[PDB]
C-alpha cells in the first residue's frame, strides 16, 4: 500500500486492418512539476509487441526490467527463441496481468495502467488493458487516464465496432492517434508536446517513431478573447 | 536538559546540567547525565532517560568486548557507528539524543546523534531543552584554538545559559575533559551555583507525634 | 497559473499564461487573466477564479464611483480597495492579486496583494503557482528602467519557464502595456515562446 | 485508561543516619471504588526492600518475579543480594519490557551488609534509575509527596526521628489524594534490625 | 549448511569412560606447562611462551588473557580452542552478568559459566570436547582472591596452587612443598618463577615467560579519574623488564 | 486552529490569620519552557483593604483584576463611597466570573483582607465563580506541593499529643503574622526546588487593620 | 480564527541606563519562502516610542495604521499634542493590549506579538510586550519567537536584574543587540541579514538606524568539516 | 536543502548548501551533504538525514565489497545500488539522492533518484527544497561541455539563488570536483556569493 510519486499520463491505442498503433507522451510528472521530459513510456518487447505504461514511473522501470528478463529467460534452452517459440503478445500480457493481480492481492500494488499492443503469430491483432487492480479488458480502442475520457471518443469514431477494423487503414488510424494526442495536449494539464508512437503491422513489423511533436495547433482565436464576460479591451 | 561539546587545541570537553524532570516536576535535582562509553569516550544524554542509559551501556559493553578482541583502544567513530545503526533500526522510538566525544589513537572527536539515527560533526554542539540558550553562548564566544581552560569555561557558560534561561535545565554543571595524551578527567559537580538557602524553620517532630496501631519486628535472616 | 507585472522607463507591463485548470483537466486554455479595473489600472488575478472575478468586479465598481466623484484614482488607491476587500474577507477568499498601473506623476507602479491581505509595492512582482520556478531567474534578470522591448522580453522568458515547469500554467502568454501612450494588448503563442 | 492510575497507591523512602525508611498506603481501588484496605506495596528479598506503586496486577507480577530472581541469585552467588546490585537488576528487568512495560514505579531501600551505607533508589516504568541520598517518592500522590518531603526532610535523622518525618509525609500526602489512603505501613530499617509499624489514618 | 550431526560424538564406552573426554584430557597433558598460585594478597598465573620459529613474534603469542578487569586466565593444550573459549568467556561475563546486575561476575561464577560451555561440547550433537584446561584467577569483593582449574569435562575445582600440561606432576609436587597460607603476592611470584624453571627446557627470560597478577587496584590503569568509587583493574600482566628484573633470585 | 487560552505558570498562596491576612505569589511568568519575566507581580492591592490574585492564564487574570478594581470604584460611585467589605467583594467576584460561564476566565482566584469583625479573611474561586471562605489556600502550579504541607504545619493534621498515642489531637493554637510568613517562605522554597514553573521571586502582601503592607524575597533562578 | 500567511520573525530589545533599544530584521517570509526583503517591522510612533511587530504581516499593517489614526486623533482639539498631552509609550501600549485581548476574546486574533519600546515623559524607560492572546509582561530584556530562546539568554548576561540597568551604557546595550541579531541569523531559518534598529534615549531622543547588515561572521571553520562521521576527505 | 550535480568537459561537479533544519531552528549550519561512496563516485543527500546517511553508509559498503571482488564500479552501478535500496524500501524512506561519478570510459555522469525509486540519467540534476526556485535559471543557463570554471560559476550562481529564496537552505556552498586529475573540494562563504 503506497502512493505514486513520479508519474506518466495517458497511453492511447487502437487497432486497424493489419495491426495496432499505440502511443504515449514523453513526460514524467512529479505532482504538478513537469519534471522529466525524456521519459520513454512505450516499451517494445522483441519485435511483435509493445507495452505502453502509465502511472508510477519507478514501478514502470521495474516492469521494464521484468520484461527484459522475461525475454532473456525465454531464450534459455529454446532453440526456437526467435521462431515458433518467441514471446507472443498474449504471453507477455497474461504474465503481466498475473503479476498486477498478485500485487494488488498482497495489498502492495504496482501503481500502473498498462496496455499491451501487438500482432499474434497467426496475424491476429492483440490489444488488451490491465491496471493496478488486476482488472483486464479488450476493445478496438483502449486508453488510460485522460485518454479514456478524451482519446477514446475520437478513436471510437474511426472504429466503433469489430467490423470497422478491416475497413480502417494504417494511414487513417495513425492520423486519428496523432489528432488525439493533440487534443490531450490541449486539455490534459499533465501532458507534454513530445511523444512516441509505434505501429505493429503484420507485414511491415514493428515501426517505432520517437521525438514526434504535436503540430498544427489552433491558438490564434485567443487574441479575440478578452476579459471574462463584461470587459471590452 | 542542556548538554554541550567543545573541541580544544589538544582535546575535547563535554558538559551537562544536573536536573531531571517528570513533566514539570523535578524528580532528581542532581543526576549525572555524563556517561562513560569507554574510559576515554564520554557521552552526554538528553531525551528519554531510560533510553539514554540503556543505549549508552549496550554500546559501551560492545565497545569493550570489541577492544578486547582487537587489542586496540576503542575508537570514537566505532561508538558512533554502533549507536547510529542501533538508533536507526528503531526508527526514533528509542528517544536517545547524544553528544559523544573522546580521544583515541586517531585524535579527538566530537559528534552528535539524534534518535532517528542521523549524525553530525562539529567543533561545538548542544542538545536538549537548553540547546538554544547554550548555542547562543557558544555561537557568540567560540573561536578556533582554545586552550583547555578556555574550552572548560566556554562549555561551562553554555550549560549556565540553559540552567538560568531554560525551565528544563538547572542545578549543577558536570564537566568531562578528554585530552589527547592523558586520562579522561571527570569533574562531577564542577559548578554548584544553585545551593538551597537555609529554611526559616525546622520541621523535626516531637517523638510520638504519629498515631500507631501495631508494632512488629520483621525477619530478614534465614 | 503564472502572472507578473514589471515596471520600466515608460510605464508598466502585465503578463499571464492563459490556463485555468480544474485538477488535471484544463477547463480553459485561452483564459484572460489580465483584468481592467480602470483605463490605466489593471490587475493580474490568481487563486479562486470566482473569488477573484468577484473581487475585480467590486473594485471596478468602486473606482468608477470614485472617478465620477474625485476624478482619476491613483494606482495606490486601486491597490487599497483591493487590500481592503482581501484583508477584511481573508477567511473566505483565495485570491492573490498583482495590481499595476500608470500615472504621469508616478509613472509605472506595481503592488502585490498575497493571501494575507498584506500589500507590497515592488519594482516587479511574480505570483501564481508557476511563479516558484522563476524566482531565481527573475532576480538575476530584472533591471530597473528597462526599455519596452527589453521588458516584453524579460516577461516572455520568465513566463515561458514558468509554463514550462508548472503544469498549472500554459496556453498563450498575454501582456498588457501601460504607458502615457495608452493601452496596448500583446499576445504570444506556444510555437514562439516554447523555442526560446 | 491511564494504567498507572486505575488502582492508586503511594510509596516513599528516606535515608537517615545509619538507617533508611520505606512506607506505603494500603489502598487498592478500582478507580472510584475502594476494594481492599490490605494491599501492601512493600516487599523484601533478604535485607533489601522493594516498594511498587502503579497497576496492581503488575505490582504482584513484579514481586513474584524478583522473588524468583533473587532466590536464584542466592543459590548461585551463595549470598544475599545487596541494594545497589538489586537496583540494577530492577532497572534491567524493566527495560526488557521497553515496548510493553509494566506500569509501575519501583522504589528500593536497604542497608549494604558489607559497607553499612544506607541506600535508596527510584525508577520509572521502563527502568531509568533515580539514585538520591535524601528521598524517593512514587504513586498517585507523588507531587504531594514531593512537596511534603522537600519541606519535612533533614539529613542524618536518627531512626525514631526519621520515623516521625516519613510518617507525617506519607500521611499528609495521601490525605490530599483521592486514590491513596485506607491505612499505611512504615518500615524502619537498620543493618541490625527492622521495625514495621502500621499507622492510624482517616478511612475516607 | 546441512549439519546432519545431531547425534552425540562423545558416548559412554562399556567400561564407563567417556572416550573423547579422556583423549581431550590427554591432549592437555602434552601441552606446555602453566601454573597458578594463590597468595594472601593476590594471585599469580604463569606459563611458557614457547616460540615455534624465532621469526614468530613473542607478544603476538598471548597465553595470558584478561577476562574481566579482575579475572585472568591461562591454559595448557590446544591454543586455538582456548582463544575461542576466551572470547565466549568475555562475552558471557557481559551478557549474563554485566548487562543484568551492572557489575562483573564474581570469579567462581564466571568459571562455572566457562564450565557450562565446555560441558556442552562433551554432549551437544556434532561436536568434540575442547582440548584445553584453564587456570582462572580472580578477585571479587565477597569471595576475595580465588584460583580455579577447569577441564574439558566441564569440571572445575578451586586450588591453593596447581599446574597443568607436560611438567604438571613435578610442578605440583614442588608447589606442594613450598606453599604455605602466609605468602605475600611477591613471594608466590618468586615461587612461580622457580617452578617454571624446571619445566622450561631452554632459554628462560622475560620474553619466553608470561606472567599475570590478580592483585591490588591499579588506578594508574583506569584511563579516567573523577569517580573515586571506581578503582583500577586488579588484573596486571607483568612486563618482560619486570620479570627479568627479579630473575636475579 | 486558534486556541484562545494559555498557561503562564505561577503559584499563589493566601493565609487568613487572626487580625491579619496574607496573599503571596511568585513573581515569575513562564511560557512552556521559557521565562517571560523574573519580575511580573501577580498579587494586587485593589482598595478597601482587599488584595487579589487571579492566577492561571495571565491575560485572563489581568482582565479579571481590572474589572474588579473597576467594580470597587463604581461601587463607591453608586453607594456614597461605602466600603466594599470582603464578603461582598467575594459575591461580586462570583458574578464577574459566572458571567463568562461559557467562555471562562481560565484562572483560579484568591482574595484576602479582613471581614466585618476584623478577623482575617481569605476567599477562593473557581474559574466559573464557585467560592468559599477559607483558612488557607494555595493555587496554581505548585498548589499540590504546598497544600499538604499547610494541612500539616497549620492545621496540625495527623499530629497527635506525644504519649497519648493518637488519643488527643495536637491543639491548634493560632499564629502570629511572623510565623505565617516563615511558613509561606518555606512553602515557596520547597515549591521552587521541585517545580520548574516556581522561582525567581516571592512578593507577599500583608493585610492588617492599618492597611496593606508588601514584602519581597528572592527565590532560586533556574 | 485564522492562520498567518506572510510573517516576520523575532523582535528583540532591552533597556539600558538612559533608554531602550529595539531591533527587527527586514523580512517577510511566506512559509519556507523568504518572500519580501524590504519589510520595516519597527513602527515609530512620535519620538518617544517605537513599536516592533512580529507575526502576520497583514495584521501588522493594520496595526500600523491604527497607530497613525491614534496620532491624528490625539492631536484633535489638543494644543498640547506636541508637549504634555503628546502620546506616551504607556498609552500606546494599553491601547494595543486592549485591542489584542478584545480580538482574542472575539475568537479572531490579530496574529502578532508586539513589543512597545520607549521613554516616558518623566524619563522612565518603557518596555512591554503583548501578543495575539493579550498576554502582557515586562522585563529588562524582551523578545519574540526565536529571540525568546536565543536572544534573551545573551541579553540577560548584560541586564540580569533591574539593578543592572543604570550600569549598562548605550554602547554596551547596542553591542549586545547587534551580536544577538547575528546569532539569530546563524540559527533562525526564517531570518534575514538586513535589519533595523532603533534607540530611544532620554537625552538624545529617537535614533532610528535602517539598512544595517550582520557583520563579523565566523564561517571559516566550515572547510574542515567533512562527512557526517567516518569520511576523511 | 539545495543540491545539484552538473557534468562538464573534464567530468562532473557536485554542489550543496550547508544548512540542516528541524522546524525553523538551524541545527547545523556547516553540514556536509556531499558524501563519498567511492573514490570517484559521490552523492548529494536530500530528505531525511537519518535515512540518507544510513543509505549512503550501506551503498559505500556495497561498493567496497564490489571493488574487492570485481574491480572499480561504474557510476551507473553505484546508481543501481542507491535505486535498489530506495525503490525496495519506499514506504520507510524519505530520500532524494543525486549520484555523481567520474570514470575514464564515459567521463562524468549524473543520476537522480527522487522519492519513490525511479532513476534518471541527466546532464545535470537539481534537488532539495531550494531546487524549485532555480528551475527557470538552471534551464536557461545550462549548456553541455562547459569549462571547469564556467561550471563552478554556474553552480555558485544557481545555489546562491536557491539559498536566497529557500529558508531551508543557506550557510556555505560546498563543491566537489570529480575529474581525471582527482578530487577537489571547494568552499564559498556568504560574504562572497550573497554579493552575486
Ligand atoms: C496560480 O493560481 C493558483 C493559485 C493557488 C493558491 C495559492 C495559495 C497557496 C496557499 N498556501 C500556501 C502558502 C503558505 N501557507 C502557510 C504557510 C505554512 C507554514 C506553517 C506556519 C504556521 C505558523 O503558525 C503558527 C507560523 O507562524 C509562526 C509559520 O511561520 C512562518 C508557519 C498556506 C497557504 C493554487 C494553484 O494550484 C496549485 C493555482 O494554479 C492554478
Ligand atoms: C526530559 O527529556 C526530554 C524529552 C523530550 C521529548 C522528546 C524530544 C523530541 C525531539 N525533537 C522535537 C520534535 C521535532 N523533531 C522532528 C519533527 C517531526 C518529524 C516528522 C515528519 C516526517 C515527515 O515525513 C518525512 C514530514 O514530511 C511530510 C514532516 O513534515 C515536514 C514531519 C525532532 C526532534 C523533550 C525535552 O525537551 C524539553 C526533554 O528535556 C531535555
Ligand atoms: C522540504 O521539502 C521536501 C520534502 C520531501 C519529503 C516529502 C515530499 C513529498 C512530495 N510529493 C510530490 C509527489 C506528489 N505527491 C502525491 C501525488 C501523486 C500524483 C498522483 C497521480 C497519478 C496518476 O495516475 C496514476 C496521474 O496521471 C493520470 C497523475 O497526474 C499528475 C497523478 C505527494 C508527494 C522531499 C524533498 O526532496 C527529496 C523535499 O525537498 C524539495
Amino acid at each position: 500500500t503506497q502512493q505514486p510519486i513520479v508519474t506518466g499520463t495517458s497511453v492511447i491505442s487502437m487497432k486497424y486492418d493489419n495491426g495496432v498503433i499505440i502511443a504515449a507522451d514523453n513526460l514524467g510528472s512529479y505532482g504538478s512539476l513537469l519534471r522529466f521530459n525524456g521519459v520513454e513510456r512505450l516499451i517494445p518487447v522483441g519485435d511483435n509487441t509493445v507495452v505502453g505504461i502509465s502511472g508510477d514511473i519507478s514501478d514502470m522501470q521495474h516492469i521494464e526490467r521484468l520484461l527484459k528478463d522475461l525475454v532473456t529467460e525465454n531464450a534459455y534452452d529454446n532453440p526456437l527463441a526467435d521462431a515458433e517459440e518467441a514471446l507472443e503478445p498474449s504471453y507477455i500480457f497474461e504474465y503481466l496481468a498475473t503479476v498486477m493481480y498478485q500485487r494488488r492481492s498482497k495489498m502492495n500494488p504496482l501503481w500502473n495502467a498498462i496496455i499491451v499492443a501487438g500482432v499474434q503469430s497467426n496475424g491476429d491483432q492483440f490489444l488488451r488493458y490491465v491496471n493496478l487492480l488486476g482488472v483486464t479488458y479488450s476493445s478496438p480502442t483502449l486508453a488510460t487516464g485522460f485518454g479514456a475520457h478524451m482519446a477514446n471518443p475520437l478513436l471510437r469514431k474511426v472504429v466503433d465496432r469489430e467490423s470497422d477494423i478491416p475497413k480502417t487503414t494504417v494511414q487513417v488510424a495513425e492520423e486519428a492517434i496523432v489528432n488525439a494526442m493533440r487534443v490531450l495536449y490541449y486539455r490534459d494539464a499533465r501532458s507534454s508536446r513530445n511523444f512516441s508512437l509505434a505501429i505493429i503491422d503484420k507485414n511491415t513489423g514493428l515501426t517505432f517513431k520517437k521525438n514526434l511533436q504535436v503540430e498544427n495547433m489552433k491558438w490564434d482565436f485567443a487574441k479575440d478573447i478578452k476579459g471574462y464576460g463584461t470587459q471590452k479591451i | 536538559t542542556t548538554i554541550v561539546g567543545v573541541k580544544f587545541n589538544n582535546g575535547v570537553v563535554i558538559a551537562a546540567d544536573t536536573r531531571s524532570t517528570q513533566g514539570p516536576i523535578v524528580a532528581d535535582k542532581n543526576c549525572a547525565k555524563l556517561h562513560r562509553i569507554s574510559p576515554k569516550i564520554w557521552c552526554a544524554g538528553a531525551g528519554t532517560a531510560a533510553d539514554t542509559e540503556a543505549v549508552t551501556q549496550l554500546i559501551g559493553s560492545n565497545i569493550e568486548l570489541h577492544s578486547l578482541y582487537t587489542s586496540r583502544e576503542p575508537r570514537v567513530v566505532s561508538a558512533l557507528q554502533m549507536l547510529k545503526q542501533h538508533l536507526f533500526k528503531y526508527q526514533g522510538h528509542i528517544g536517545a539524543y547524544l553528544i559523544v566525544a573522546g580521544v583515541d589513537p586517531t585524535g579527538s572527536h566530537l559528534f552528535s546523534i539524534h534518535a532517528h539515527g542521523s549524525t553530525d560533526v562539529g567543533y561545538y554542539l548542544s542538545l536538549g531543552s537548553g540547546s538554544l540558550a547554550a548555542m547562543a553562548v557558544l555561537e557568540s564566544h567560540w573561536k578556533q584554538d582554545l586552550t583547555k581552560e578556555e574550552a572548560i569555561k566556554l562549555a561551562s557558560d553554555a550549560i549556565q545559559a540553559g540552567i538560568w534561561n531554560d525551565l528544563g535545565s538547572g542545578s549543577n554543571v558536570d564537566v568531562c575533559v578528554m585530552e589527547i595524551g592523558k586520562d579522561a578527567e571527570y569533574l562531577r559537580n564542577y559548578l554548584t551555583p544553585n545551593v538551597r538557602e537555609e529554611k526559616q524553620k525546622s520541621y523535626k517532630f516531637p517523638r510520638g507525634t504519629t498515631a500507631v496501631l501495631k508494632e512488629s519486628i520483621v525477619n530478614i535472616c534465614d | 497559473t503564472s502572472i507578473m507585472a514589471v515596471t520600466f522607463k515608460d510605464g508598466v507591463i502585465l503578463g499571464a499564461d492563459s490556463r485555468t485548470t480544474t485538477g488535471a483537466y484544463i477547463a480553459n486554455r485561452v483564459t484572460d487573466k489580465l483584468t481592467r479595473v480602470h483605463d490605466k489600472i489593471w490587475c493580474c488575478r490568481s487563486g479562486s477564479a470566482a473569488d477573484t472575478q468577484a473581487i475585480a468586479d467590486i473594485v471596478q465598481y468602486h473606482l468608477e464611483l470614485y472617478t465620477s466623484q474625485y476624478g482619476t484614482p491613483s494606482t495606490e488607491t486601486a491597490a487599497s480597495v483591493f487590500k481592503e476587500l482581501c484583508y477584511e474577507n481573508k477567511d473566505n477568499l483565495t485570491a492573490g492579486i498583482i495590481v499595476a498601473g500608470y500615472d504621469d506623476k508616478n509613472k509605472g507602479e506595481v503592488y502585490t496583494i498575497p493571501l494575507g491581505g498584506s500589500v507590497h509595492k515592488l519594482p516587479y512582482a511574480i505570483a501564481g503557482s508557476g511563479s516558484t520556478f522563476i524566482y531565481g531567474y527573475c532576480d538575476k534578470n530584472f533591471r530597473e528602467n528597462m526599455s519596452k522591448e527589453e521588458t516584453v522580453d524579460f516577461i516572455k522568458h520568465s513566463l515561458s519557464q514558468a509554463i514550462k515547469w508548472d503544469g498549472s500554467s500554459g496556453g498563450v502568454i498575454r501582456m498588457v502595456v501601460l504607458t502615457a501612450a495608452g493601452v496596448e494588448r500583446l499576445i504570444f503563442y506556444p510555437d514562439e515562446y516554447e523555442q526560446l | 485508561s491511564d494504567p498507572s492510575s486505575i488502582n492508586g497507591g503511594i510509596v516513599v523512602a528516606m535515608t537517615g543516619k545509619d538507617c533508611v525508611a520505606i512506607a506505603c498506603d494500603l489502598r487498592l481501588g478500582s478507580q472510584s471504588l475502594g476494594v481492599s484496605n490490605k494491599f501492601e506495596k512493600i516487599f523484601h528479598y533478604g535485607h533489601v526492600f522493594l516498594g511498587i506503586t502503579g497497576l496492581a496486577t503488575d505490582v504482584t507480577t513484579l514481586n513474584e518475579m524478583f522473588r524468583y530472581k533473587t532466590n536464584l541469585y542466592k543459590l548461585k552467588e551463595e549470598r544475599a543480594i545487596e541494594p545497589e546490585t538489586f537496583t540494577q537488576l530492577v532497572s534491567s528487568s524493566l527495560y526488557e519490557r521497553r515496548f510493553g512495560p509494566y506500569f509501575v514505579g519501583p522504589v528500593v531501600a536497604g542497608i549494604n551488609s558489607k559497607s553499612g551505607k544506607p541506600f535508596i533508589a527510584g525508577f520509572d516504568l521502563i527502568g531509568c534509575i533515580d539514585e538520591a541520598k535524601d528521598f524517593i517518592v512514587s504513586g498517585t500522590a507523588s507531587d504531594q509527596l514531593f512537596g511534603m518531603c522537600e519541606s519535612l526532610y533533614e539529613p542524618n535523622l536518627e531512626p525514631e526521628d526519621l520515623f516521625e518525618t516519613i510518617s507525617q509525609a506519607l500521611l499528609n500526602a495521601a490525605d490530599r489524594d483521592a486514590l491513596s489512603g485506607w491505612g499505611a505501613v512504615v518500615y524502619i530499617i537498620k543493618k541490625d534490625e527492622v521495625v514495621k509499624r502500621y499507622l492510624k489514618m482517616r478511612q475516607d | 549448511m546441512t549439519d546432519r550431526y545431531s547425534f552425540s560424538l562423545t558416548t559412554f564406552s562399556p567400561s564407563g569412560k567417556l572416550g573423547q573426554i579422556d583423549y581431550a584430557l590427554t591432549a592437555v597433558k602434552q601441552g606446555v606447562t602453566s601454573l597458578g598460585i594463590k597468595a594472601t594478597n593476590g594471585v599469580v598465573i604463569a606459563t611458557e611462551k614457547k616460540s615455534s620459529s624465532p621469526l614468530a613474534m613473542s607478544e603476538t603469542l598471548s597465553k595470558v588473557s584478561l577476562l574481566t578487569p579482575d579475572i585472568g586466565a591461562v591454559y595448557s593444550g590446544m591454543g586455538p580452542d582456548y582463544r575461542v573459549l576466551v572470547d565466549k568467556s568475555r562475552k558471557v561475563a557481559h551478557t549474563s552478568y554485566k548487562r543484568i546486575y551492572g557489575e562483573y561476575p564474581p570469579t567462581k561464577l564466571l568459571v562455572s559459566e566457562v564450565a557450562k560451555i565446555m560441558q556442552e561440547a562433551t554432549q551437544s550433537g556434532g561436536v568434540r570436547p575442547f582440548g584445553v584446561s584453564l587456570l582462572i584467577a580472580g578477585h571479587d569483593e565477597f569471595n576475595g582472591f580465588s584460583l580455579y582449574q577447569v577441564d574439558p569435562s566441564g569440571s572445575y575445582f578451586p586450588w591453593k596452587a596447581t599446574a597443568i600440561g607436560k611438567g604438571s606432576v613435578a610442578a605440583k609436587t614442588f608447589l606442594e612443598k613450598r606453599w604455605n597460607d602466609e605468602l605475600e603476592l611477591e613471594d608466590a611470584i618468586h615461587i612461580a618463577l622457580l617452578t617454571l624453571k624446571e619445566s622450561v627446557e631452554g632459554e628462560f627470560n622475560g620474553d619466553t615467560i608470561e606472567l599475570a597478577i590478580i592483585g591490588d587496584e591499579n588506578p594508574d590503569l583506569l584511563g579516567y579519574t573523577g569517580i573515586p568509587t571506581d578503582k583500577g583493574p586488579r588484573f596486571r600482566k607483568l612486563t618482560s623488564q619486570e620479570i627479568n628484573d627479579r630473575l636475579e633470585a | 486552529q486558534f486556541n484562545p487560552y494559555g498557561d503562564n505558570g505561577g503559584t499563589i498562596l493566601g493565609i487568613a490569620g487572626e487580625d491579619f491576612a496574607v496573599l503571596a505569589g511568585d513573581t515569575r511568568n513562564i511560557t512552556d519552557y521559557s521565562i517571560n519575566s523574573r519580575y511580573e507581580p501577580k498579587v494586587f492591592d485593589c482598595g478597601d483593604n482587599i488584595v487579589m490574585s487571579a492566577n492561571g492564564f495571565a491575560a485572563d487574570g489581568d482582565a479579571l483584576v481590572k474589572r474588579f478594581k473597576n467594580s470597587v470604584k463604581w461601587y463607591h460611585f453608586d453607594h456614597n463611597d461605602k466600603k466594599l467589605s470582603i464578603n461582598s467583594a467575594a459575591r461580586n467576584i462570583q458574578h464577574l466570573l459566572y458571567g463568562k460561564r461559557f467562555f471562562p476566565y481560565y484562572v483560579h482566584t484568591i482574595i484576602a483582607g479582613l471581614d466585618e469583625d476584623g478577623k482575617g479573611a481569605v476567599y477562593s474561586f473557581d474559574p466559573v465563580g464557585s467560592y468559599e471562605r477559607e483558612q488557607c489556600r494555595a493555587g496554581g502550579a505548585a498548589a499540590s506541593l504546598i497544600m499538604p504541607f499547610l494541612d500539616n504545619q497549620v492545621n496540625f493534621k495527623n499530629q497527635y499529643e506525644p504519649g497519648t498515642n493518637g488519643k488527643v489531637k495536637k491543639p491548634l493554637k493560632y499564629l502570629s503574622v511572623e510565623e505565617v510568613i516563615k511558613l509561606v517562605r518555606d512553602s515557596f522554597t520547597s515549591a521552587t526546588e521541585r517545580h520548574i514553573q516556581v522561582g525567581d521571586g516571592l512578593e507577599i502582601l500583608i493585610v492588617t487593620k492599618d492597611g496593606v503592607r508588601k514584602e519581597f524575597y528572592e527565590l532560586k533562578r533556574d
